[PDB]
């Protein structure tokens, strides 16, 4: 329940996977009626650590390139040089990219991260268990989504490719 | 030694020019050019004549120009000939040649 | 002296390979891959033409292609030969040979 | 040169092991491990063929595998054949040696 | 050696004098005079006798009264000859010649 | 060379003893052993082979066994031999002798 700013009452329902980053440079934008970055078919790429290294954002690009699909990359933060190249390559190519901070404070960050990959179907990296590494991706490490919606503040995955078992041993898990 | 733009190396010096830095990765991704470092890769385009390393006689450098070489990280002079850039080393300071 | 994919070392330079660090101990436990060290046994895959240490003559490196060295912990340089890594030494750094 | 577990060390190096930390004292009194420090007689067990410190020969190394020596406290580089423990160092290092 | 203004320098010493900064572009813009740098090319004015490399002879400089040459950016001394600026450097610091 | 102690100096390395160190002083007066530095005087007990200085040879020691000579303050190497402290220097470390 929350502050209205309207005369009535008005019931919103937040469907799919929202959280409250947007992108995290304003050249991602694609849709200049609302301000958004709209992607249908993407390929997501989850990262537990900061992704600032050429070397780290190259063979993910080269996937999405190569399968012609749009490629969402949420992590701790995208700064730097790997900014720089996903921007230089939105511009000039106009290559379909965006970058989201990961949500959260502590574990519950990492904890969401690993949510959203079992929703999508992808894999986290930068992990401290098992320390999967951004320099060798595979396509299946990958998440699916159907849609995605980008704003300056928010994010919003719609009808991920997951597992429905795997989807419904996380729901029992955060169960118990 | 052999001179190169009207410009020849002194002593067991040795003038390359670099490699030129790759732009595209090999997927077809553009990389920015400031996270392009220094190409350690050249090619000999001027030799001195060589130091006098034993007694009586002048050592010639071990590249001729046109040598494919491989340029350590440290250890190069830059030298503006005809606004284009080109970097001396010493002899000594080259790690290798590729052959063919 | 002996070249190794098209690179051959100058000098008294000795460019090897590391040896595959080991993932699992001898009774089956995994290893955590950022705990591994730097690799010292290596194996060498190019030898240059040697350095001229007496007068008139070039000195032959003491190490041939295909034998097992133990590096020291400092002292190599980083060369990427078709997507790979090597390492090229001295001469001199090399510590020792495994012989068999 | 004379090698030893099948390693070779190279030039003017030798490879030694330290003798045994000793325990208890000439009363029989137990000594703690962490109070023990370095042990710096060593017996030699391999030699390098020796680097050519004159012009055109070998100069081989003055001592031979079986000596005893007495080692330097810094200058000795650890060296691991067959999970054992042996230290490497130059021919000049070495301090002197016991004869009987 | 050659001598320039009753000046002779002593050993494998060059006095030499540095070109003219460049006030104008190529483009007719005019340049500050604290912006322009020590300009590297020069042209030799005086050699010294040389040095003895060898045993027995002295080895003259490898450069000439009239060369043009490229300085490095350290390694000169101020002389002051007749109320007029030149510099001093040692034969092996002179990087290279321009040859016509 | 000489050995002492079955304890042989490798190179030209010289082993001595230091000169007991005065506790009265010449008008019956008791000295403090804190206050007593370290005793310059020495006399030597063993000598080493000598290294090579020239070619070819072997180069002796200076100094041989039962020689009184005088230490410089730094330099010297602690050995211990039956109980009993030596000290090991290098020949050229010595300032002097004490003839008689």
């Amino acid at each position: 329940v929350k502050d209205g700013k309207t005369l009535n009452d008005e019931l919103e329902i937040i469907e799919g996977m929202k959280f409250d980053r947007g992108y995290i440079s304003p050249y991602f934008i694609n849709t200049s009626k609302g301000q958004k970055c709209e992607f249908q078919d993407a390929y997501v790429l989850l990262s537990e650590k900061k992704i600032s290294s050429i070397q780290s954002i190259v063979p993910a690009l080269e996937i999405a390139n190569a399968h012609r699909k749009p490629l969402v990359i949420i992590a701790e933060d995208v700064d730097g040089e790997a900014l720089s190249t996903l921007v230089l390559n939105r511009l000039k190519v106009g290559l379909q990219v965006v970058a989201v901070k990961a949500p959260g404070f502590g574990d519950n960050r990492k904890n969401q991260l690993k949510d959203m990959a079992i929703a999508t179907g992808g894999a986290v990296f930068g992990e401290e268990g098992l320390t999967l590494n951004l320099e060798d991706v595979q396509p299946h490490d990958l998440g699916k989504v159907g849609e995605v919606i980008v704003t300056k503040d928010d994010a919003m995955l719609l009808k991920g490719k997951g597992d429905k078992a795997q989807i419904e041993k996380r729901i029992q898990e955060i169960i118990e | 030694g052999q001179a190169f733009r009207k410009f020849l190396p002194l002593f067991d010096r040795v003038l390359v020019e670099r490699s030129a830095a790759e732009t595209v990765t090999k997927g077809g991704i553009m990389l920015p050019e400031k996270s392009q470092g220094k190409v350690l890769q050249a090619t000999v385009v001027a030799v001195g004549s060589g130091s006098k390393g034993k007694g009586g006689e002048i050592q010639p450098v071990s590249v001729k120009v046109g040598d494919k070489v491989l340029l350590p990280e440290y250890g190069g002079t830059k030298v503006v000939l005809d606004d284009k850039d080109y970097f001396l080393f010493r002899d000594g300071d080259i790690l290798g040649k590729y052959v063919d």
